């Protein structure tokens, strides 16, 4: 259809995929659906796929990306562990993420905002480690670390582009303090806020 | 394709991406488009056929029409209508008097064909469009005048028939 995907709504589940596709006409736009998933404690990972965005053209079928919300369990607590480890994305609205357990996000395809919170936990984290797996992504805007602002963000970001190019039009990681691009196929980051950098390190072939 | 009959309400139709047909007529002589209507085409073979006693006035209060491709539009009175906005999709708008003005704007990529008959002392008075064709017949004091405001995007085709 051109008409617009409807929600799609998940909560609970040890891993949790939804991999919506678009497969309208060659002159028309569709827009599609806004994903929620809401883990339980026994939610490791999620991933959401999408078609990538593009512009209704003579022979280009437009799709416009819907917004993700995941969250965990425990990111109201201020105690309670999180269980979201893993987050795999494939193209993407306004993305939020929400987890204190959150290490990895596996970036893919055409995105609009990624904000990473961590859980409201008192607690002065100790591993703080954003590993941020790139491949063919580009970004309209931004990647924030929206916990690091007023809170516990990442001190040291790892950015592992591959197999294609990857372009972030905004990386802002206030608590950041170590930078690396590694890999396979290159990143380049348009424009980054991270004022506590002491380092920048590529080893990107 | 299926055929989808608007109400004295507020409707939301959906179309079955095929040769369908959106009714817009009169229920007891009231008008069926009305506030709040909704519509939406899905594939190319899509007509709106509105119809009414009453003088079309404007588009109503939160109207939309979308994925529709032909825009009938006929009145036992003046027509007075903008599709410049609240339509979306549309290649083709036609609109219908006999015996009253018009005074009609559409968004360019949109075929105006503006048809009057007995237009006497009435005026009409096009603007916007693609292709604007101006078709009017017992004509007397009546001005006709094209892009006045806005000019067409394709071709201009006044007629104008006096008796
Ligand atoms: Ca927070
Ligand atoms: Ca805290
Ligand atoms: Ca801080
Ligand atoms: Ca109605
Ligand atoms: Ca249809
Ligand atoms: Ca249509």
């Amino acid at each position: 259809s051109t008409t617009t995907t409807g929600a799609i709504a998940v909560t609970g589940g040890t891993a949790v995929t939804v991999a919506q596709t678009a497969g309208n006409a060659v002159n028309t736009t569709l827009t599609q659906a806004d994903v929620t998933v809401t883990g339980n404690s026994s939610t490791t990972a999620v991933t959401v796929t999408q078609t990538a965005a593009a512009t209704a053209g003579a022979t280009v079928a437009g799709r416009v990306n819907g917004a993700v919300t995941i969250t965990d369990s425990a990111a109201a607590s201020a105690t309670t562990a999180g269980k979201i480890a893993t987050v795999t994305l494939g193209s993407f609205g306004a993305a939020t993420i929400d987890s204190s357990a959150l290490t990895t996000v596996n970036l893919s395809g055409t995105g609009t905002s990624l904000g990473i919170g961590r859980g409201a936990l008192t607690a002065t984290p100790t591993a703080n480690t954003l590993t941020l797996n790139v491949n063919g992504l580009t970004t309209t805007g931004a990647i924030t670390d929206s916990e690091a602002a007023a809170d516990d963000g990442f001190t040291t970001i790892n950015i592992a582009g591959s197999t294609a190019s990857s372009t972030i039009a905004s990386l802002v990681a206030a608590d950041a303090t170590t930078l690396n691009i590694s890999g396979d196929a290159r990143v380049t980051i348009t424009s980054h806020t991270a004022a506590a950098l002491t380092g920048i390190t590529v080893t990107n072939s | 394709g299926s055929t989808l009959s608007l109400t004295t309400g507020t409707d939301t139709l959906t179309g079955t991406a095929n040769n369908d047909t959106f009714v817009a007529g009169e229920v007891a002589g009231a008008a069926t488009l009305t506030v709040g209507d909704t519509l939406s085409g899905g594939a190319g073979t899509d007509v709106l056929n509105w119809v009414q006693a009453a003088a079309v006035t404007a588009l109503p209060t939160g109207v939309t029409i979308s994925g529709i491709e032909t825009m009938n539009v006929t009145s036992g009175a003046a027509i007075t209508l903008n599709t410049s906005s609240g339509v979306t999709g549309l290649t083709a708008l036609n609109t219908n008097t006999s015996g009253a003005a018009q005074t009609v704007t559409a968004g360019a990529g949109q075929n105006l064909t503006a048809t009057t008959a007995a237009q006497a002392a009435n005026n009409v008075a096009v603007d916007g469009g693609a292709n604007v064709t101006v078709a009017s017949t017992g004509v007397t004091s009546g001005t006709t005048t094209v892009g006045a405001n806005s000019a067409a995007s394709g071709t201009v085709s006044v007629s104008v028939a006096n008796s």
